RNA sequence: GGCACUAUGGGCGCAGCGUCAAUGACGCUGACGUUACAGGCCAGACAAGAAACACUUGUCUGAUAUAGUGCC
């Protein structure tokens, strides 16, 4: 269980860019594995990218990224390293570095993954997210139970993390997916349904926070009435 | 000339306690040089099979693999909640390495109808310039419901984007978010926006609305 | 390219020839002897080595692989 595999080094870069992960094996020695680096476009399946092989250092590229990015060990700082050039969108992903376990244990299987290192590829910049909220109308409360919610727009990149109430009330809470609009900024909306006897008497206020822009915001939400 | 594994079903629904299989078809042989990952959202892949029979370690025994020429299948002998996963086939045979696209294997529940709510934009949005309505389907099941977006009676189209949750861990539900994008100009030029959702949970599709400074 | 014939390890000495040394050591070259003993060479299949390839080792199957000399 101390075998880990710790990936790092990505972020965003204009197309064109270049960025290089590492990947940071505590637990076994790189000089005697296969290591593999996957990628996982967001809403995607996996996507093997490349490998380097133990002893012959002999490596091996998907046909996408062959002439782009370069596969590589470090024995001696037991860290193999992902060069990625002459970036383009569709390399956006999370990347995944995984070793193959033992020829006689577990055949070629990948049996150790990495946690996965996030890298967006794009020319638009970085945007915080603009927070309104969506005010519970208690107007109408039929099951006593009113939603409300934040609605967290037009940010750039994700992720973004809502807690609401700071961490307490996690329960019916349902933040969704970003969705990239015509834009090409993301947005996103989070809501927790609530008793609305409890609408006034409690008070209930969302916590986003993204970190790639450096925005902690806090929104409260409550209607308006007449 | 890439060595393709063709993963079938691309979704599969089902309850606990259920046989389930998941096939993999080889465009060429690759002996057994097959795995197996389970992934369950936002974490990393787990191998459950190497060398397309062999169960890796961790794995309980109700998971099983078997090869039937270039016909590799994962079958899980009875589901369990915690078998309730993303699942990839793997061919290692060659290279470059290949994977399915993958295996959406989810819960079967009850059918449970929408509570619908409706949402205008805020005062600090149009002081801005800009108009979001965003519409709200809460906890039900099955995943598939449309949503029409009427303005005065009318049928709206590509002025709206929608977004759907994983399923719950305890009720096993869906929720889903339709959003209609609108310059704060357009928004004042109209007073009914209603939101339009028919479900299987609904003997007649449900509606929800507002007129502009309703309050 | 084909055919024939001939040669092919390891020590151990012999010579020659080196390099650093500093008259030391170990290489390199012998159809140069000698020899317990045997190997050496090329390729394929399979296995194993922390091992997909490459590398190294083992087993199996073939013969090959070099050079030299003729003839065609």
């Amino acid at each position: 269980s101390e075998v880990q595999l710790v990936e790092s080094g990505g972020g965003l870069v204009q197309p064109g860019g270049s960025l290089r992960l590492s990947c940071a094996a505590s637990g076994f020695y790189i000089s005697y594995s296969s290591i593999h680096w996957v990628r996982q476009a967001p809403g995607k399946g996996l996507e093997w990218v490349a490998s380097i092989s133990p002893y012959s250092g002999s490596t091996y590229y998907a046909d996408s990224v062959k002439g782009r990015f370069t596969i590589s060990a470090d024995t001696s700082k037991n860290t193999a390293y992902l060069q990625m050039n002459s970036l383009r969108a569709e390399d956006t992903a999370v990347y995944y570095c995984a070793r193959q376990g033992y020829r006689r244990r577990s055949g070629r299987g990948f049996d150790y993954w990495g946690q996965g290192t996030l890298v967006t590829v794009s020319s638009a910049s970085t945007k915080g997210p603009s927070v309104f909220p969506l005010a519970p109308s208690s107007k109408s409360t039929s099951g006593g139970t009113a939603a409300l919610g934040c609605l967290v727009k037009d940010y750039f990149p994700e992720p973004v993390t809502v807690s609401w109430n700071s961490g307490a009330l996690t329960s019916g809470v349902h933040t969704f997916p970003a969705v990239l609009q015509s834009s090409g900024l993301y947005s996103l909306s989070s809501v927790v349904t609530v008793p609305s006897s409890s609408l006034g008497t409690q008070t209930y206020i969302c916590n986003v926070n993204h970190k790639p822009s450096n925005t902690k915001v806090d929104k409260k939400v409550e209607p308006k009435s007449c | 000339s890439d060595i393709q594994m063709t993963q079938s079903p691309s979704s599969l629904s089902a309850s606990v306690g259920d046989r389930v299989t998941i096939t993999c078809r080889a465009s060429q042989s690759v002996s057994s040089a097959v795995a197996w990952y389970q992934q369950k959202p936002g974490k990393a892949p787990k191998l459950l099979i190497y060398s397309a029979s062999s169960l890796y370690s961790g794995v309980p025994s109700r998971f099983s693999g078997s090869r039937s020429g270039t016909d590799f299948t994962l079958t899980i002998s009875s589901l369990q909640p915690e078998d309730f996963a993303t699942y990839y086939c793997q061919q290692s045979y060659s290279f470059p390495s290949t994977f399915g696209q993958g295996t959406k294997v989810e819960i079967k529940r009850t059918v449970a109808a929408p509570s619908v709510f409706i949402f205008p934009p805020s005062d600090e949005q149009l002081k801005s310039g800009t108009a979001s309505v965003v519409c709200l389907l809460n906890n039900f099941y099955p995943r598939e419901a449309k949503v029409q977006w009427k303005v005065d009676n009318a049928l709206q189209s590509g002025n709206s984007q929608e977004s759907v949750t994983e399923q719950d861990s305890k009720d096993s539900t869906y929720s889903l978010s339709s959003t209609l994008t609108l310059s704060k100009a357009d928004y004042e030029k109209h007073k009914v926006y209603a939101c339009e959702v028919t479900h299987q949970g609904l003997s007649s599709p449900v509606t929800k609305s507002f007129n502009r400074g309703e309050c």
